[PDB]
C-alpha cells in the first residue's frame, strides 16, 4: 500500500514529470542513466523510496513507474531523447499517434477513450507487476486541453475502478490576462465539471506568479518553462519527502486528504513553498525557519495568482524539510497567532498540520535557487480561487453568449446542456466556497 | 498478595515507551539490550524481583513479560533490531494489515476486533507461561487514533475475559493537536472505555513533558524519544514497589487500595523530582536538596507531568514513594509542613501517605545532593480540566459533524446517525464523569450516605 | 533571626557582590561557597546562618535575592561569583535591559512582576523558621532601583507586618541628573516615611570626596565606593556576624539607635581603615569618628543635634581610653534637654578566619548617629525637587502605566511626597527643641 503511481499527461505534464524524476534521481544520488548510480545508498533503500516510486529490478535497477501519455508525437520524441526513457520501460511511455483537437474538444471525446482503454489495461498490468498503492498522481495543464481532458477522463476511470486510493492531480492554471488558446475557458469549465465528478485533491498553480518569482526572487530576465518545471519538482519533492525519508512527524497522504476536507466537500487547496531566492542571495542570508514560515504566508511565495491575505483562513498543513527545532516551530506558531491577519473558520482555528522530514532539501544546479538545508511548505484552503474561477466563468459566459466556438463544439460532439451543466457546477463550487468562508 | 504484571504496548508511542521502560529495567537489573542478564547467574541472592515482569527460560536470560502490539511494523522491527534477543519475537503483534488508514479511533478498534483471536491467543499463551498473575499495565497512546482504538479493544476484551484481574492503564495526552477534532474524538472514545472498564488510569499531558524536557535538558529542541524516557522512568519508579519490594507496599492491588477511593475516581495526577537516569542528568548534583525539599518539589506544580490548572485543587488520595537513603525525621517534618500546605476535603480526615523505597545495588550511585529521589501521585479533579477543553472542542464541533466520513469505516456502524449517537453517548459519559468528579469536590458527596440509610 | 539581602539596581548588584565577597573572606567561605575551614573542628563563634544557607554539600549560599531591570550587571556578578549564588535567587523581570530612569517605570515593573518576587521571598523564608527581616540595597537616585525598592517595601509592609525592614540608600552627588533623580528619591523617600522601619543614609558627593582622600588616585571608581559600603555594612553587622555576650540582634541596635519610627534615618562613620601601621588609638579612633571628614554623609552643620548615638569599636581595646573618649565626647556632643545623653560602645571581635587587613593591629571604630545632618541633605534634595518642579513641568513626559495615563496624578503624588518629607523634616527640627516632649513635662 506504500507504493505511489504517477501519471504524466499532456506536453506540460510530461515536462513537469521529467523535471520531477530528474530532481528525484538528483536527491538520492542517482544518475539519469541507470545501473545505478548509485544505490540504494544510505538510505535510498528502506525506508522507501527509492522503492515507492523507483521499482527495483532483480539487478538493482530502479525504474520510476511513470506513464507519459500525450497525443502529440513531438512530446513522445522529446521524452524519448532523454536518458529517462532508457531508465523507463518502453511500455511505460504511451505514444500518441495523432492529436485529438486543439486541444480539449476531442481529447475528452471518444478519441480519448480509444487510447484510454490501452492505458487502463497497461495500468492494470503494472499494478499486477507492483502490488500496493498509496495514491494516484496526475500531472497535466489547463493550457494544453488534450492533457487536461485525458487526465480528467483517466482520473474518472480509475476512481470508478478502485475509488479507495487518494487522487492527487496537478493542473497548471493559465494567467487571467494572457490566453495562448482562446479555447481554454471552455476547457477549464468542462474540467471543473470533471473534477466535480471526481476530485480527491487538486493543486492550482499559475505560470504568471512563478515567472514573476523567477524575475524577482531568482533574478531571471526571461523565465524558462524549465525553471517552472524545476520549481514544481521541488515542491512535489517536498510534499512526498514525508513518505520518502524518515522524520519525527511523518504524515500519511490519506491523512492529508482527510485533514484538508473537514467539510462534506473540499477539493481545491492552494500550495506555497519557501524559500525560493537567488543563489547569491541565499549565500547572503542565513535565516531560520521562522522567517521562512513568515515569508510563505505572504502571497509572493504562493506561486499562484491568488492572495491568501485576501481570502479567509482554513485548515492548512505546514511541512518542514531539513534541520528543524521544536523551539523554532513553537516561536513560529506564536508569531502566527500574533499576526491575526486572516479570518479563521470556527472549526479549525488552532489547526496547522505539522510535518517534519529529516532529509535536507535539495535543489537542481540548473535552478537559480541554491539548495537549502531548511524548507517550509504551506498548503492552505482559500476563497481567492473562487474569485479566479468567477473571472474565468465571466469570460466563459461571454464566449458562450457570443456562441462563436459553440458551433465548432457541437461539430466536435458537444451539447448546449453539457456546457450549461458545467457552468452550473462552477457557479455551485464558487457559491460553496463563498458559503464556507461565510460560515467562519 | 503479589502477582505478576504483563506490559501492553499499543500504538507507536506505546511501543516507544515500552522499549524505553524495558531498557531502563535492564539498566536497573543489569540485563542490557541482549536479554541476557549482565550479571553472572551464579549469584542467586537478589534483593529485587524480575519474575513479576521477566520470564526466566535460561538462567542468565530474563524475557520481559510484555507483548508488542502495533499496526506499523517499522517501529516494531526497529525496537527488535536494537534489542537483539531481548524481546520475544512470538509476542510481537502487527497483524500484517499494513499502515493505519488514518488516525481514527474506529480504525484501531476495527483492527483490534478483527484480529482479536490472535491477540487473545497470545495473551492466553503468556498467561500459561506464568502461575501467579495479578493484572496488566496497558499503554494507550490515546494521541493516536489507531492506538486508542486498539487500547479500547483490548480493554473491552480483558474486562470480561478476566474480571478477577486488576487492569491499570496509562493514557498519554498531547499538548497541542494539529487537528484537535480527530485527536479529541479518539481520546473521548478511549476515555469512554476507560470509565467503563479500566480500573486505574494515569494521564500524561505532553505540555508538562515538553516544559520539563526544555527545562532540565540542555538542548532546546525536544525529541520524542527522550520525552518517552520520562514516562518510562516514571513507570519504573512506580513499579519499584514490586520490583524492589518495600516493607509497606508489596502489591499493585495494595498500592491502588490507597489510590482508588472508588471505581469512579480512577484518574491520577503524577509528579516527580528532576530524574537521574535520563539522558542529560549531569545537572542534578548542583541542587543540594533534602528529603523535605524533594517532597516540596513533588508538591510543586513545576514537577507535575500533566497540566496542573491549580485553582484551589481538591485532593483525594495523595501518596508518594521515595527511593534512596531516606531519613524518618525529615519525612515527619515534611509531612507536618505539607499538612499545613495542602487542601483536603473536610468530609474525610485521611491525610497524605508516605512510602519509602530502596535503591538498586547496581544502579549508578549519585552524589549526596540528588542521591534520593521521589515520586508523587495525587487524586485531583483538575484532571477533568485536561478533558474539559477537549469536550469544549466536542461541544463546538459536534454541532456540525466534521470528519464524519472517516469514523464511519471500520467500526460496526457505517451510517452517520449511529456514529453520531455513539459520539453523543461518549460525550454524555464523560460529562457524567466530570459531574462525579466535581461532586466529589464537595462535602455533600459523603453526606449523601448520611441523609439516607 | 535570619536576614535576607535585597540588591536593587546595578548599584545594589555591585554592593552586594562586594559585601558577599567581604563576608566570604571573613567567614572563610570564598567565592565558591564551600567551607574554607577544615572539617576536623566544628567549634565556631560566628553565625553564618542568618546570611548563608548551608546545604548537605556544606556550601554556604548567600541569603540574598537580586532584583533589577538590567540583566547584564546581574550576569556579570554571577560570572565573577560562579558557583557562589543560587540561580533561582536571581530576578531580572525577564523584560530585557533597563529603560527609563524614572520611578514610574521601576514601580510599574515591580507591580507587574510582583508575584514572582513574592514567590521567591516566600520560598526563601520557608527554607528556615527563625526569620527577622530583610536588607535592601538600592540607590534612591536610580529610577528603576527606587521603583523596585518602593514596590518591595509596600509588598513587605502589607505582607510581613511583623518583620522589621531596614534599607541602605545612597543619595546622589551634586550633579546634573538630580533634576529627575531627586524625583525618584523623594518618591522612594515617601515610602521611606511610610513603610521603612530603618534606613542608613549616604551622600555620594561626600563618599567620593572621602574615597579620594583615603585612596591615592583621585579618579575614584564607583566600585571603590561600593567597596566602602560593603565594608561599612560588614562593620555594622559585625555584632550580628560575631556576637559574644551583649549584642546578638539588629532589633537591639535599632532599639538603642532608633527612638521612634518617625526618626529612622541614621548617618554612619567608620575610621580608620584601608581599602600599614597603627597610629590611631581608640581615643583617636572615636575623636575621628566625631570628625566630619570621617562620616559617610555630608555634614554641612556646625553643631548637629545628636539624639541617640551608638558605636562599635573593632580591635583589642582597654576600657581606660574608652572612658576617656566617652567623657571627651560627652563634653563635645550636645544632646537635647528632653532626651537622654546616651552613648554606647560595642567591642567587636576580629575574625580569625579573615585575612589580615592592611594596617594591622590598628584599632578601628564605626559610629551611627541620629542628628540634624541627614535632614540637611534631605532639605537640599527637596529644594532641588521643588525648584525643578515648580519651575519646569517636564516630568509629565517620562511616565509608564498608571502614571502615563494621566500626569495630574503624578503631580499630586509628587506634591504629597513633598508634603510628607516637609512634615518629616519639621518633626526632626522640632525634636531638636526641648519643647518637643513638652506634652508630658
Ligand atoms: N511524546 C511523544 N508522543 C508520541 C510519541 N510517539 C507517538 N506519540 C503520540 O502519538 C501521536 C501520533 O500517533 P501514533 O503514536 O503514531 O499512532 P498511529 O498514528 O496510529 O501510528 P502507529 O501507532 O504506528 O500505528 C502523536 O500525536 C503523539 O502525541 C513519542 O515518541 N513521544
Ligand atoms: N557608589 C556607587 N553608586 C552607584 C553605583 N552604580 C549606580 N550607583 C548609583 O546609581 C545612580 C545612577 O542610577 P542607576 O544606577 O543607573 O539606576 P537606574 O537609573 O534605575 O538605571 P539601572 O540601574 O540600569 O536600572 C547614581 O547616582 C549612583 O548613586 C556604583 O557602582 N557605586
Amino acid at each position: 500500500m506504500r507504493e505511489v503511481i504517477s501519471i504524466n499527461v499532456g506536453q506540460a505534464g510530461c515536462q513537469i514529470g521529467n523535471a520531477c524524476w530528474e530532481l528525484y534521481s538528483l536527491e538520492h544520488g542517482i544518475k539519469p542513466d541507470g545501473h545505478l548510480e548509485d544505490g540504494l545508498s544510505k538510505p535510498k533503500g528502506g525506508e522507501e523510496g527509492f522503492s515507492t516510486f523507483f521499482h527495483e529490478t532483480g539487478y538493482g535497477k530502479f525504474v520510476p513507474r511513470a506513464i507519459y501519455v500525450d497525443l502529440e508525437p513531438n512530446v513522445i520524441d522529446e521524452v524519448r531523447n532523454g536518458p529517462y526513457k532508457d531508465l523507463f520501460h518502453p511500455e511505460q511511455l504511451i505514444s500518441g499517434k495523432e492529436d485529438a483537437a486543439n486541444n480539449y474538444a476531442r481529447g475528452h471525446y471518444t478519441v480519448g477513450r480509444e487510447i484510454l482503454g490501452d492505458v487502463l489495461d497497461r495500468i492494470r498490468k503494472l499494478a499486477d507487476q507492483c502490488d500496493g498503492l498509496q495514491g494516484f498522481l496526475f500531472t497535466h495543464s489547463l493550457g494544453g486541453g488534450t492533457g487536461s481532458g485525458l487526465g480528467s477522463l483517466l482520473l474518472e476511470e480509475l476512481s470508478a475502478e478502485y475509488g479507495k486510493k487518494s487522487k492527487l492531480e496537478f493542473a497548471v492554471y493559465p494567467a487571467p490576462q494572457v490566453s495562448t488558446s482562446v479555447v481554454e475557458p471552455y476547457n477549464t469549465v468542462l474540467t471543473t465539471h470533471t473534477t466535480l465528478e471526481h476530485a480527491d485533491c487538486t493543486f492550482m498553480v499559475d505560470n504568471e506568479a512563478i515567472y514573476d518569482m523567477c524575475k524577482r526572487n531568482l533574478d531571471i530576465p526571461r523565465p524558462s518553462f524549465a525553471n517552472l518545471n524545476n520549481l514544481i519538482a521541488q515542491v512535489v519533492s517536498s510534499v512526498t519527502a514525508s513518505l520518502r525519508f524518515d522524520g519525527s512527524l511523518n504524515v500519511d497522504l490519506n491523512e492529508f486528504q482527510t485533514n484538508l476536507v473537514p467539510y462534506p466537500r473540499i477539493h481545491f487547496p492552494l500550495v506555497s513553498y519557501s524559500p525560493v531566492l537567488s543563489k547569491s542571495k541565499a549565500f547572503h542570508e542565513s535565516n531560520s525557519v521562522s522567517e521562512i514560515t513568515n515569508a510563505c504566508f505572504e502571497p509572493g511565495n504562493q506561486m499562484v495568482k491568488c492572495d491568501p491575505r485576501d481570502g479567509k483562513y482554513m485548515a492548512t498543513c505546514l511541512l518542514y524539510r531539513g534541520d528543524v527545532v521544536t523551539r523554532d516551530v513553537q516561536r513560529a506558531v506564536e508569531q502566527v497567532k500574533n499576526k491575526k491577519t486572516v479570518q479563521l473558520v470556527d472549526w479549525c482555528p488552532t489547526g496547522f498540520k505539522i510535518g517534519i522530514c529529516y532529509e535536507p532539501p535539495t535543489a537542481t544546479p540548473n535552478s537559480q535557487l541554491a539548495t537549502v538545508d531548511r524548507a517550509v511548505c504551506m498548503l492552505s484552503n482559500t476563497t481567492s480561487i473562487a474569485e479566479a474561477w468567477k473571472r474565468i466563468d465571466r469570460k466563459f459566459d461571454l464566449m458562450y453568449a457570443k456562441r462563436a466556438f459553440v458551433h465548432w463544439y457541437v461539430g466536435e460532439g458537444m451539447e448546449e446542456g453539457e456546457f450549461t451543466e458545467a457552468r452550473e457546477d462552477l457557479a455551485a463550487l464558487e457559491r460553496d466556497y463563498i458559503e464556507v468562508g461565510a460560515d467562519s | 498478595m503479589g502477582g505478576e504484571i504483563i506490559t501492553l504496548q499499543a500504538g507507536q508511542c506505546g511501543n516507544h515507551v515500552g522499549k524505553f521502560l524495558w531498557s531502563q529495567l535492564a539498566k536497573e537489573h543489569a540485563i542490557g539490550t541482549d536479554g541476557l542478564s549482565q550479571l553472572p547467574d551464579s549469584s542467586t541472592e537478589r534483593d529485587d524481583d524480575t519474575k513479576p515482569f521477566f520470564r526466566e527460560n535460561s538462567r542468565n536470560k530474563f524475557t520481559p513479560r510484555a507483548i508488542m502490539m502495533d499496526s506499523e511494523p517499522s517501529v516494531i522491527a526497529d525496537v527488535e533490531n536494537t534489542f537483539r534477543g531481548f524481546f520475544d519475537p512470538r509476542n510481537t503483534w502487527v497483524a500484517s494489515d499494513g499502515a493505519s488508514a488514518g488516525n481514527s479511533w474506529a480504525n484501531g478498534y476495527d483492527i483490534g476486533t478483527r484480529n482479536q483471536d490472535d491477540i487473545l491467543n497470545k495473551i492466553d499463551k503468556e498467561i500459561d507461561s506464568t502461575d501467579n498473575f495479578e493484572g496488566f499495565q496497558l499503554l494507550h497512546s490515546v494521541a493516536g487514533g489507531t492506538g486508542s482504538g486498539l487500547g479500547s479493544n483490548l480493554l473491552e476484551a480483558l474486562c470480561d475475559r478476566y474480571p478477577k484481574k486488576i487492569l491499570t492503564t496509562y493514557s498519554v495526552f498531547p499538548a497541542r493537536s494539529s487537528e484537535v477534532v480527530v485527536q479529541s474524538y479518539n481520546t473521548i472514545l478511549a476515555l469512554r472505555r476507560l470509565i467503563e472498564d479500566s480500573d486505574a488510569t494515569v494521564v500524561f499531558d505532553n505540555a508538562s513533558l515538553l516544559n520539563i524536557s526544555g527545562k532540565v535538558f540542555r538542548n532546546p529542541n525536544i525529541d520524542l524519544q527522550h520525552t518517552n524516557q520520562l514516562i518510562s522512568t516514571i513507570i519504573s519508579s512506580v513499579t519499584n514497589s514490586i520490583r524492589f519490594p518495600s516493607y509497606m507496599y508489596s502489591s499493585m492491588s495494595s498500592i491502588y487500595s490507597t489510590l482508588i477511593p472508588s471505581p469512579e475516581l480512577h484518574f491520577l495526577s503524577p509528579s516527580f523530582t528532576p530524574f537521574t537516569s535520563d539522558y542529560i542528568h549531569d545537572d542534578i548534583a548542583h541542587k543540594g536538596h533534602s528529603s523535605y525539599d524533594v517532597m516540596l518539589d513533588l508538591l510543586d506544580p513545576s514537577n507535575s507531568l500533566v497540566s496542573t490548572a491549580m485553582n484551589n485543587p481538591t485532593y483525594f488520595n495523595v501518596y508518594n514513594t521515595i527511593i534512596g537513603n531516606v531519613e524518618p525525621r525529615q519525612i515527619s517534618r515534611a509531612m507536618t509542613k505539607l499538612q499545613q500546605r495542602i487542601k483536603f476535603p473536610s468530609w474525610s480526615s485521611s491525610a497524605m501517605h508516605v512510602n519509602i523505597g530502596r535503591r538498586s545495588p547496581y544502579l549508578p550511585l549519585q552524589p549526596n545532593e540528588n542521591e534520593v529521589s521521589g515520586m508523587m501521585l495525587s487524586n485531583m479533579s483538575t484532571v477533568v480540566n485536561v478533558f474539559e477543553n477537549a469536550c469544549n472542542t466536542f461541544d463546538k464541533v459536534f454541532a456540525k459533524g466534521a470528519f464524519l466520513n472517516n469514523y464511519n469505516v471500520g467500526d460496526l456502524f457505517q451510517s452517520m446517525q449511529n456514529v453520531q449517537d455513539e459520539f453523543a453517548e461518549s460525550r454524555e459519559v464523560v460529562q457524567s464523569l466530570m459531574e462525579d468528579y466535581v461532586a466529589a469536590e464537595q462535602d455533600s458527596y459523603l453526606d449523601d450516605v448520611l441523609v439516607d440509610d
